RNA sequence: UAAUCGAUAAACCCCGAUAGACCUUACCAACCCUUGCCAAUUCAGCCUAUAUACCGCCAUCUUCAGCAAACCCUAAAAAGGAACAAUAGUAAGCACAAUCAUAGCACAUAAAAACGUUAGGUCAAGGUGUAGCUUAUGGGUUGGAAAGAAAUGGGCUACAUUUUCUACAUAAGAAUAUCCACCACACGAAAGUUUUUAUGAAACUAAAAACCAAAGGAGGAUUUAGCAGUAAAUCAAGAA
């Protein structure tokens, strides 16, 4: 049984139904244990790409975009890039045909 | 002629709750707010949710507790828990009252995924502010 | 989700707990409309006859 | 039951629009770029034109969630003026008072 | 009650700025009283002030169908109190704020800003590259 | 509750309604649990948790001479099922340049480098950080920026001589 | 209803103790002043109408007075004027007239007013009519009209009240600065979105500085400089005084006017007690109540309406 | 559509149209249901010879019977509303002349006729 | 037009819309689906007919002072019911008034403003009584609509010197409808043609430049608004 209201709240909180105090709004969200350099610095994923092409212009833009993006995990940011690798690599034809040789 | 949330003058015999006797322009002057939550303050989020939520708890309490509800139902939100106060008329035999207390708290808590606290204040007859 | 609220309170009506005055009004009225001899036609029957 | 058929339609357009969000985003990125070749952009053009257009964002219409009314909704409460007023005037809406000044 | 002491050099706060938003001025008055009375007992050395009130008004039509000559207008007022505390320890802040927040009334919100004291980062102290 | 209390707007009888079944006293948030006696007791129970403030720090001069950097960090509480508030991420650095080990060349290069985030009147270099989902992360990155700016301000290069 | 008053006063005192012991004060010196603070802190209602805010008060201030039992248990009424339906009134009347008669056989602007109608209604615990009130007061004039005895004067004193009247522009004592050892006065005017503060130094070169620049440059509109000139040209001090000025909000005329008010306020330390009433009658020290009027919805300009159509 | 529905009273105002009323509050007990559950605090007393009855479901036929009971209840009420026409005639039919109005009211003084 | 509805004396006419490219959408054109959202139901679903069946929200008299139970009187009562040196009226209630808000007064404005009236408005906010539809008056996909002979309501910008331009904040410099063959210029292009850009899957939409510079030279009968920080002029913000 509950001996007091304080008892009540206490059991709620151990249980996880009440909130922790004082509040930190990031409680319960660990964000994968990632750190800032695993968000901001995107060199890792640009290693496979033509280094002097307009492709670099574009993907440096996407880089900057995803570097500034709070609403995404690392795994999603990655997925975007890999989707672009897959995309550009799927069309070799159009790369060759536009007046630039692309790898 | 404003018909908003108002109760018309009868032959003068009609019983009226303090709330239903105080017209919309009176909110925050004499009458208070039936609900309380953070959501409508300047910098705040998710006001809408607490509104849907509130509405559904009005209908829910009116339906779970038939014929025994006295005055409109007073919701408070405090630090993720709901405190639902009700003025309830005495009709039911007390067993049934506690059955429905447990029933409500549990059911709601698992619906809104946050802990609910319920309070029944029992009253012999509807309070009469005017006429009668 | 509207289906959630609607269906949940619906079952909770027949489990005897919830009480819907609106659907009860609906009900009683529908009963009194079928009673006088106008109901809702068995699908496919109404027109061609 | 959602209150109207119009609502069903728009519920579905919300679910669609959440579904394809990233296809849209990704494809449109190339499409909106002056740095890329035009050749890429034409094909990509055909590509966003390809994906179901009930899944496009602008095809979404905020409604009053209770009452379904397509216009008159106040963004913050996702409510029609009539419903909003109705609530606020029993006092069921917190912190809203009839304004004098 | 269980207290533990860990060796690590607890965080200092130069200024702890606590804003309470509200609707009713009364609630914020009594809450000020409570906060100041809690702080006076915990030796916290605090000040309080009243920032300018915000009033947001907007307009709806007065009828269901058509009289656009006729409108209703609604308000929401947002009233402020700020408790500004000086020279707090880490734990001091954690407890005091815990006591504050736990007792926060239902009509009000609270916005905390801490300004934390850190000497210098390690790679900058006096190395140069 | 022992205390007789009448609230409500009166009828022309002149009687503010009684304390029983009074809806509008049931609306009022009550500070009852918070009656000053209770506070005194509470705070004496909390005294055990609170830890002492260092003596010398009484004056801002000593703070600055000892601790140069302020890290501004905000946190919000609003009632509802989610404790998620987006606004919390944001971190600020205030750092006084005069407290820094800078070369003449290094200082001037850092000013031009940083731009608006430097206040030339108050010497307060500010850094706001947003970009990352978690507060700790923004802290790390703001520290990173500080570090970097200092390391880069001392490095002379060709175009500098141009 | 008297049993209610007994009960209520008892419970009021019991709840009084109960209040003191929780609020932690000596139950003895507890006042209404303390009662208020107490409830106000316990049940904090933001509400505009102040009667609908929580109250614990002595039932006598809470409840209306009652008309006592008017007849014995035999049915027989106590007062002989009972059948008049207003005994309370006509008793005052009988007595008043009696006083008058005795005065006639015997005889051979302090801020004092007669009661309002509401105050006689409170004094007799009786609803009244205007005519009735008027009749009575008329009678009291008849009373004052004759030689005034001792009990005669006491009698009319019952129905006497006294009212305050206060007119002076509040005079700030000057302030002598420590730096030059010199006296200054600092005024604050406020007009129409624009506040100004003006420090006036008693020994001037005629220098007048505004927000850190000269007044000619800050008011290129001549009209404004005239407005500024008004108080000083009034008090003939034009060269004598040296003013520093800080003004913010609104547009130029509003600013010049705010400075007018602030200056004319800071000029009443260095003026004579007599010139003050002049500056009042010149209207220098009185604020301008005039401000913008809010547009009204369904209209144009708060006054201007959408063009109205007869057809 | 649960959101769309309303309170009973409102529905009867907007049914009746005064600018006869039957009540649905009559006959239904708490926990009463068509899916036929017996809830420990409502349908059934909280305890039997043995304590703390569990959550139980009646038969098909027990429910057919309780439903028959509510049906016959409604029939009973309708008959009771129709039987409500009875009168004593004063002179002729709808003429109120000569109709007994019933003894006058007791005055203030306790005087009774 | 193959192609919505509603409002339409005062009390319609930038009105429901604080808002239609697709969507919204109710419309027309073709195609398609029949326990066809839900836990269960000879059941769903209907922007189909009733606003002269209604609840809701309002308009209107109206910044008008009255409405109304409970009684009492009138050589009878359909109804009426006051005179203050008073002649039959008393009465709690709801209105007005009073207090609240516009951060202190005061005034001003805001709000409020019953009972009824106009069978005033709205079954397209939603909900309902009565009626109808049920392999369709239901539900989906794809396109398509919103053209001007006019006639009129309200706005915007003008018709210029109290003006126009540039600088600029409120002392400046130039332009200035007639010379005359200007290499046209004075006001006035919000309109169009062209090019961009914003949004968007889709420009038919908005903005900006370049061009072009038209009617207009202060307006018939008749009319609208405003009593002070108002009218008039000027600028900025928000709702969606
Ligand atoms: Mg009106
Ligand atoms: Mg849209
Ligand atoms: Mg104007
Ligand atoms: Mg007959
Ligand atoms: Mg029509
Ligand atoms: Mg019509
Ligand atoms: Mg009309
Ligand atoms: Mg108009
Ligand atoms: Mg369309
Ligand atoms: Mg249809
Ligand atoms: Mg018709
Ligand atoms: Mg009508
Ligand atoms: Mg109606
Ligand atoms: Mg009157
Ligand atoms: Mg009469
Ligand atoms: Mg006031
Ligand atoms: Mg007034
Ligand atoms: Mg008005
Ligand atoms: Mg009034
Ligand atoms: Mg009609
Ligand atoms: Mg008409
Ligand atoms: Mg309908
Ligand atoms: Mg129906
Ligand atoms: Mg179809
Ligand atoms: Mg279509
Ligand atoms: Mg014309
Ligand atoms: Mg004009
Ligand atoms: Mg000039
Ligand atoms: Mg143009
Ligand atoms: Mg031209
Ligand atoms: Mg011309
Ligand atoms: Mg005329
Ligand atoms: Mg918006």
């Amino acid at each position: 049984p509950f001996q007091n209201g304080f008892e009540e709240m206490i059991q709620w909180t151990k249980e996880g139904k009440l909130w922790e105090f004082p509040i930190n709004n990031e409680a319960g969200f660990d964000d994968d244990g990632s750190e800032f350099h695993e968000h901001i610095f995107l060199d890792k994923y640009l290693q496979d790409f033509p280094k002097q092409g307009p492709i670099r212009h574009f993907m440096e833009l996407v880089t900057c975009g995803l570097s500034k993006n709070p609403y995404l995990s690392v795994k999603q940011k990655v997925e975007h890039i890999e989707w672009f690798r897959n995309y550009f690599n799927e069309k070799r034809v159009i790369l060759k045909e536009s007046g630039i040789q692309l790898n | 002629k404003n018909r908003a949330a108002r109760v018309r003058v009868s032959k003068g015999d009609k019983p009226v709750t303090y709330e239903e006797a105080h017209a919309p322009h009176y909110i925050a002057h004499r009458k208070g707010w039936l609900s309380l939550h953070t959501g409508n303050l300047d910098g705040e989020d998710h006001a809408a949710e607490r509104t849907v939520e509130d509405v559904f708890l009005r209908k829910f309490m009116l339906g779970t507790f038939p014929g025994c509800l006295a005055d409109q139902l007073v919701l408070k939100r405090r630090a993720n828990q709901l405190e639902i106060c009700a003025l309830v008329l005495r009709q039911l035999p007390p067993h049934k009252f506690y059955f429905l207390v447990g029933y409500s708290e549990t059911l709601l808590s698992h619906f809104y995924k946050c802990p609910v606290h319920l309070h029944l204040q029992t009253v012999p007859s509807k309070v009469v502010y005017k006429y009668i | 989700n509207h289906n959630t609220y609607f269906a949940l309170m619906g079952t909770l009506r027949f489990l005897g707990l919830y009480r819907d005055e609106h659907q009860d009004f609906r009900d009683e009225q529908l009963r009194l409309k079928k009673l006088r001899g106008k109901g809702k036609p068995r699908k496919g029957e109404g027109k061609r006859a | 039951y959602y209150v109207d058929w119009k609502m069903l339609r728009d519920v579905k357009r919300r679910k669609m629009a959440y579904e394809y969000a990233d296809e849209r985003l990704r494809i449109n990125s190339l499409r909106k770029n002056t740095i890329l070749p035009k050749d890429l952009q034409e094909v990509a053009d055909e590509e966003i034109a390809s994906l179901p257009r009930d899944s496009c964002p602008v095809r979404i219409r905020n409604r009053c969630v209770m009452t379904s009314r397509p216009r008159g909704v106040k963004r913050r409460w996702r409510l029609s003026r009539i419903v909003f007023r109705h609530l606020a005037d029993h006092g069921q809406l917190s912190g809203v008072q009839r304004a004098m000044w | 009650p269980e207290i533990t002491i860990s060796d690590e050099p607890d965080t200092l706060y130069k200024r702890l700025s606590v804003l309470v938003k509200g609707h009713d001025k009364a609630v914020l008055d009594s809450y000020e009283y409570f906060a100041v009375l809690a702080a006076k007992e915990l030796g916290i050395s605090i000040k309080v002030h009243e920032p300018p009130r915000k009033i947001e008004r907007f307009t709806l039509l007065k009828s269901v169908h058509i009289f656009k000559k006729h409108r209703v207008q609604y308000e929401m007022r947002t009233l402020y109190r700020c408790l500004e505390l000086e020279h707090l320890t880490g734990s001091t802040a954690d407890v005091y704020l815990e006591y504050i927040q736990r007792n926060l009334p239902e009509g009000v919100a609270m916005e905390v800003t801490k300004t934390k004291l850190e000497q210098l980062p390690e790679h900058i102290r006096k190395p140069i590259w | 509750v022992p205390l007789p209390v009448r609230m409500g707007y009166p009828v022309k009888r002149g009687v503010p309604m009684a304390k029983e079944g009074n809806l509008e006293l049931l609306k009022i948030p009550n500070f009852l649990h918070l009656t000053p006696v209770a506070i005194k007791r509470h705070c004496e129970a909390l005294k055990d948790f609170c830890t002492e403030w260092p003596a010398a720090l009484d004056s801002d001069e000593k703070c600055e001479k000892h601790f140069p950097i302020e890290i501004d960090t905000a946190d919000y509480v609003s009632a509802g099922p989610s404790i998620r508030n987006p606004k919390a991420r944001v971190v600020t650095l205030r750092v006084k340049l005069s407290s820094l080990n800078l070369d003449d060349h290094a200082k001037k290069k850092l000013i031009k480098l940083v731009g608006d985030r430097y206040c030339k009147s108050t010497d307060v270099l500010t850094i706001k950080t947003d970009r990352c989902p978690l507060k700790r992360q923004n802290y790390d990155y703001a520290v990173y920026l500080l570090t970097v700016l200092y390391h880069e301000s001392w490095k002379t290069e060709e175009w500098e001589k141009k | 209803t008297v049993d209610f008053i007994k009960k209520q006063i008892e419970e009021f005192n019991i709840g009084k103790r109960h209040l003191a012991n929780m609020m932690g004060e000596d139950p003895e010196t507890f006042t209404q002043e303390d009662i208020d603070r107490a409830i106000a802190y316990l049940f904090p209602s933001g509400l505009f109408e102040k009667r609908a805010r929580p109250i614990m008060k002595h039932p006598e201030e809470i409840f209306p007075k009652q008309r006592a039992i008017q007849w014995g248990e035999d049915g027989r009424p106590f007062h002989f004027l009972f059948y008049t339906g207003k005994q309370s009134y006509y008793s005052l009347m009988h007595d008043t007239y009696g006083k008058l008669l005795d005065v006639e056989k015997h005889h051979n602007p302090i801020g004092s007013r007669w009661l309002i109608k509401e105050e006689l209604e409170e004094m007799l615990v009786e609803k009244l009519s205007d005519q009735d009130y008027a009749q009575f007061i008329r009678l009291l004039e008849r009373l004052s009209a004759l030689p005034c005895g001792a009990t005669e004067e006491d009698f009319v004193n019952r129905f006497r009240r006294s009212i305050p009247x206060x007119x002076x522009x509040x005079x700030x004592x000057x302030x002598x600065x420590x730096x030059x050892g010199m006296a200054f006065s600092r005024g604050e005017g406020k007009r129409k979105t624009a506040k100004a503060e003006v420090v006036v130094y008693g020994q001037g070169s005629g220098r007048i500085d505004v927000n850190g620049v000269d007044y000619l440059l800050y008011f290129p509109v001549t009209q404004d400089r005239e407005q500024l000139m008004f108080p000083l040209h009034f008090l003939d001090r034009l060269g004598k005084h040296d003013m520093t000025c800080a003004v913010s909000g609104g547009g130029r005329s509003a600013q010049a006017g705010a400075v007018r008010l602030a200056m004319a306020r800071a000029l009443c330390s260095f003026v004579t007690e007599d010139e003050v009433e002049w500056m009042r009658q010149a209207g220098l020290l009185t604020a301008d109540p005039r401000v913008r009027e809010r547009k009204k919805p369904g209209q144009e300009g708060a006054r201007r309406k959408f063009t109205w159509k007869k057809r | 559509s649960f959101f769309t529905k309303l309170t009973a009273d409102e529905l009867w105002k907007g049914a009746l149209a005064e600018s006869r009323r039957k009540d649905l509050n009559r006959g239904q007990i708490i926990g009463e249901g068509r899916h036929g559950f017996l809830w420990p605090g409502l349908n059934i007393p909280l305890m039997r010879n043995g304590a703390v009855q569990t959550i139980a479901q009646r038969s098909k036929e027990d429910q057919e019977k309780v439903e028959a009971d509510m049906v016959q209840q409604r029939e009973e009420w309708d008959r009771r509303r129709k039987m409500k026409v009875k009168r004593e005639r004063g002179w002729s039919g709808n003429t109120w002349g000569g109709v007994s109005l019933g003894p006058p009211d007791p005055g203030p003084n306790g005087e009774t006729y």
